[PDB]
């Protein structure tokens, strides 16, 4: 593995400090790598590909050196050269995607296919080289064993859920409270609502409480939270929890009273903000607790008392809500993010070549079926698959 | 390691005029050699000195394991076999230079 | 940590093979091991406890060889041999027990006691061998990073659970219908009742269904599968569910109907079995869901007809059950089973030396609640500690 | 065959005795066989899987030695180590799947996979040690002929059958005399009831008798009797014999008179105990009958003869009844017990590789269905594939 | 003694690392150790039998060795050595066998026979090697004396009782009050039953208790304690205390009310619990001592209600019990277990061979009788006994 | 300052360049540097922490510099550096992490800690690199 991430910078590294011009003296230093490269390999066979829509393609290796001799790089190196690169691209491509698609339960982390088994071999470990690359610098860091780390923007942690929970119904649906969310990549919008107003209740204030356990632990997380949820602000006509009819939701928005959130880790608190709006830092989580009141209003204007009569029907819903967006965090697991590209190039190959559905992930790469069931074979497979696609990326985009 | 041993070798199994024979051939034959067990009585014995090697090298009369600097005006330690001298069976929080 | 292990194999392996008499080059491999250690300690200084009810004995080190000499070793050999391992054995003692108390919620799964946070130095290393213990061999193997596993009997996957739920009920609880179980280590007993008979149910038959979600996957299980459920096959005078009052069940049992069991691991069934009464495998599941049906006898003599009235009261209450026990599997973590004294070791020392409760472990190392809230620091922990138990039984019993 | 075991204990003793430091000392009679092995392979080809969903890989050697230079191993040592040794490990599992599935009618008892039949070729014997695991221990032994056996716990010999047999009977069903019965694994639970108390009984004592012929032998028994079958004490309502319709059991649990287990062996009793419960030894047996009575209370306090009254209706069922259990034994042939993983893996093995069902084994390899049909054959099969289970689990558990 | 045991860790680690194949190396240190023996006999006349129905086999002894000039086993090697073998293995039978029986008082913890009073001998002690037999292991440490120890699943502490205790009675047997129990092996069931339901009893609680005096001490015993004695669960008709009449059980089972389960040592409590069902820990204990209450229910739904009269006849027996299992412990002393087969061994081979009852052990080594008087002499006679059954056991099982 | 930036370039462009396989040449630009450091070093102790949950750990050198040993590296000289790094990574930790608390309003834009204030020195000056951050 560790090998084939060499493959690449080398040629990164190369394709891109090799041109008709500039002073061997600052290639010296590179041209050697690259060399002893190409004496490991020649003589070696390989394979690749045979499932699915995949073709099979196999390549042999036996290729000049370098004229570690010129002062100078004329034009005349650099075809020379570019044409022995071109197979070494189109065969690196045949060789990600081919490590790209198999599936292992047991091992679900080590190598696969017949063209990487090949690889982790001994022989050919004469090659790594330049590990900047964030991704193989978590790689590894994760055999010796010890305190990883990725960077995301927007990520997406929480798996599609779109539902409701009727705290107090009936069955004409005409006198509600409970409440409704939308969990969704690394938004949180959560509404409470109470069809009478608090009418009733002690202090007149219905208190609502809204939990998202998150699957991984997100450290160093910057976080927006804004009053008021726009998507549950608006009348809706919904299906009740039975499926048998629909009932009507009719709201009008009051700021929610007594905000607090609470970022805990393992049941402990380890953030707590109360009524804190805009931006703030969740240091180390595994849930988000929000919770909210809605207060009837105690003084009313006329406009506003004629919403919130003292016997129903309600006409006018009261509702008090949150929105919660995780900006950035880190995760010590891979996920897929607003940014980077991994899931998208693992599931697009994958769909391209027509890959039957194996073992370990969810039909099509899905990512809430993946994210909601994220057991330790799927994140070492998703790791080893994200660190290919980024490996690739680095040659293919 | 090379050549060395292996030229007394030959030569005492009198047969052979070592000479002439190809290098790759005294090597090759290392490269045998250093693949077996060892005659228990052998090997048994090698053991044994390993074991107190070290303890007759600083045994010995002339000749001890280096020195320590420490520009600090020291105080000298007493031992009856030599009297006011300067030892000290125990070098450690001070770097190791091999 | 290896190193620790060494230690132990080597007395073991040492006041085992170390009899007045035996020839020589029985332990001629062995002796010299042996030694090479003493060389390595002698010269450093050593302190162990220092919390609750736990001495600090202080060590030193300053050993003679061992003669290799002789061909037949003579009673005079042992015994100046004897006094020299003693001094090893009620220290390792000291040293587990060191090692088997302190907690790290951050980096708990590596050392911590001033005794061991010296061991893991490099100078130490010298040491090593003979990994062939069940657990070192899965110690290592974590560290590298591979599929490890552990063998059971009898394993203790289910933290205590016994209730009920009421899915029709009524104040005078007369006419109920739900299921009832009990959920305790490797056992699984449920039953569900209809008062009424399912006299008024489609088909007269009332469905039932009992999920159990495993906090670990368990693979390669050897399951025995039962009919009926004795424990709940007997008259019982119940709380209700609020604890305001109490109600009485009087079971008479008929065979489960249509039973269905399946073993599902992220909610795919991996094993499924129809009526299948006696020895079944699962072979790899997370989740375990027992199916099974009350159908009202359609033919019945006068002494069953009695039982069963077409109006209330209903005095018998027809009950099918079922009985699940997991006679032995493998499961990639610690767990606690009917056989191994892993958790009765770390338990006990604690117990006897007043440690106080820490940050990682239930109080009492408490295995309900350790396996309830089964989290990565306390498996980590579990495991460091499990191991250092399994190290300390191979000298200490 | 044989062959197959060293290539294991030749892993284990070293993945386990090779680690950073040791001294060389502790392994030279090992890293020599070590070597002997490597020579003997490289240069021969392999192929292996095929039959159901199972890859084939191909596997080419040519894997220089070791060292016997250093007296004391340096890291850099090891991982040029370990890497020669995973081709091994990924190799052996793929090698002892393929033979386990492959069943043979006519001589299934030897090798079958175009692996294995090259194995047992002559060239390959160079290699065969340290039999000390249980399962090859005996193996052998039963290549030359010898009384062979294994140790189990709570042993798997009673082939599933719950049952009932009427003695007396009439179509309402209101005044029966049988037994019931649930033979499962290692534990059998038999009661004997009477409807009418035996009050036209000679001597006002009914007989009863339950007899269980073993498909093997076992010897060295050690078990548990104790006096009534808890599972046949609470109200039934249970299907006549001919499935027509239903009858009603209402137990009243009265102790076993002149209790008498007899273990017999080709009809002559071996070990027999009279009214002893608690623990007892069968030292060898194909047999066991269990002999009891229900014997009408010669005196009976108001509540007790208000329950037994000299005409019908019979409303308290008269029922008296035993429970045995075999908690360890040893078996000339191979079995499925409480403790070991045998069965599962083999079984685990098929299931997770889509092996179709073959000519040998019943599908699913359902336990009651082999050891009731427990044929020369099955056992020969059962043994081979057992074997490879046990040779597999020293290295991939 | 100490003799015996090489004579077969010999042979096994012989029979077993000796095969057509493997290299000299693996054995050097082995056939050495082998060897010696054999000088030491040859020339000894040995005599054993002579009681019962047991043969009287002389042996002599007149044997080669084994050259040490080869690398690679030929077959022809192995064959001229099974031969050789096979008298010893023959041998040692006859020799297991003969001090398998006989018995002392004054010193049974020494040896008997002719067979080996003669081995104790000095001139034999020249053999002894690789004592980690777990049974040797602590052999010997019990006579230099020290904290030694064994291992057991499901152990066999409890001798066989199977009472009752009638706190509160009368003739008619219609109102009583008070606990039946049922100790076995590693469990525990007792019952409290108050056919009143503590209608007339302080804050309408009777109070239970159950003390269990072990005759051993146990340590690190993980326990499952569960509520409910299923065995006292059902309708009984019982024998009254004095054998002249019967008396009517007709339990209704309540949840027993302050369960307190105490472990004790001399007195002490050790180890004390407050219903905590489940899995627990008694690290160090002779005496259990189970507590438990039986509350009236405050609140009744009229179903229960009607169970519960004011005034007799009291038709449901209100029950409360307790069910705890030993699953697990250690033991200073040898004790049967449900896993090993040392009892049912010497059990078996003085069946087998009709050897009279002696003075020390019970008829048949029946386990009720000997671990309810558990003198010195009949352990020191166990552990011998026990101790050659596993020496016996390394080669004939 | 500008110290405290390369003491890590150096070690990330380190724990990163430095794998069992790649050819010595590949770094020999790279192993100097390096080692121009663990001199200047060496010697000199430093005090971390000192105020609220903050660990007060004191950190001293005595470190041998890097081999050689030609045709890209044996895994042998791998870990006999990893466990060097690993004391400078658990080092300059406990070193951003002291300096990243301490404010003031006067001349707040300079070091202010025992740790720091002791690196601007100019004796350490002879480090600083590749500063692409
Ligand atoms: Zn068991």
């Amino acid at each position: 593995m560790d090998v084939l991430y060499s493959l690449s910078k080398t040629l990164k590294d190369a394709r891109d400090k090799i041109v008709e011009g500039t002073l061997y003296s600052n290639v010296s230093d590179l041209i050697q790598q690259f060399n002893q490269m190409i004496i490991t390999m020649n003589g070696n066979e390989f394979q690749t590909g045979g499932i699915g829509n995949l073709p099979i393609r196999n390549w042999n290796f036996d290729f000049g050196l370098l004229g570690t001799t010129l002062l100078n790089l004329d034009a005349n190196y650099v075809e020379t050269a570019r044409n022995t690169i071109d197979y070494f691209v189109d065969f690196v491509d045949n060789v990600c995607m081919d490590e790209m698609v198999r599936e292992s339960q047991r091992n679900g982390i080590a190598p696969q296919s017949d063209s990487l088994r090949k690889l982790s071999g001994l022989k050919f470990k004469r090659i790594n080289f330049d590990n900047s690359s964030e991704y193989i610098e978590n790689w590894n860091l994760q055999n010796r064993r010890q305190r990883t780390g990725f960077t995301f923007h927007k990520p997406n942690i929480f798996p599609y859920s779109a539902s409701f929970t009727l705290n107090r119904s009936q069955p004409a649906h005409d006198n509600l409270m409970g409440t409704m969310w939308l969990n969704a990549g690394s938004e949180i919008q959560v509404a409470g609502f109470d069809y009478s107003c608090a009418i009733n209740a002690p202090a007149n204030t219905q208190q609502f409480e809204h939990i998202v356990q998150l699957r991984r632990v997100l450290t160093t997380a910057t976080i927006t939270l804004l009053p008021d949820a726009e998507r549950f602000s608006f009348p809706r006509v919904i299906n009740s929890a039975d499926g048998a009819t629909t009932w009507y939701f009719n709201p009008v928005i009051l700021r929610p009273n007594n905000v607090e959130v609470e970022f805990l880790l393992n049941g402990q608190i380890i953030n707590t903000y109360q009524a804190r709006f805009g931006t703030i830092i969740a240091r180390n989580f595994d849930t988000i607790r929000l919770s909210f009141q809605l207060m009837r209003p105690p003084n009313m204007t006329p406009a506003v008392a004629a919403l919130f009569p003292n016997a129903q029907p309600f006409e006018h819903h009261a509702t008090v809500g949150l929105t919660l967006r995780i900006e950035s965090a880190v995760c010590e697991s891979v996920l897929a993010d607003a940014s980077e590209t991994m899931l998208a190039n693992v599931t697009s190959v994958r769909q391209e070549y027509a890959i039957p559905v194996g073992p370990v992930f969810p039909p099509g790469m899905n990512w809430t079926d993946l994210i909601t069931n994220y057991s330790p074979s799927r994140e070492d497979n998703l790791q080893r698959v994200f660190t290919v696609a980024s490996i690739r990326s680095m040659l293919v985009k | 390691k090379m050549k060395a041993i292996v030229e007394d070798f030959l030569k005492r199994l009198h047969i052979f005029d070592v000479a002439r024979v190809p290098d790759d051939q005294m090597y090759r034959l290392r490269d045998r050699l250093r693949l077996l067990p060892v005659e228990v009585r052998r090997l048994d014995i090698f053991n044994l000195i390993l074991m107190n090697m070290d303890q007759i090298e600083r045994a010995s009369d002339k000749i001890a394991q280096g020195v320590i600097i420490a520009y600090r005006d020291m105080q000298l330690e007493r031992d009856e076999m030599y009297g006011y001298v300067n030892i000290a069976r125990n070098l450690d929080g001070f770097q190791q230079i091999n």
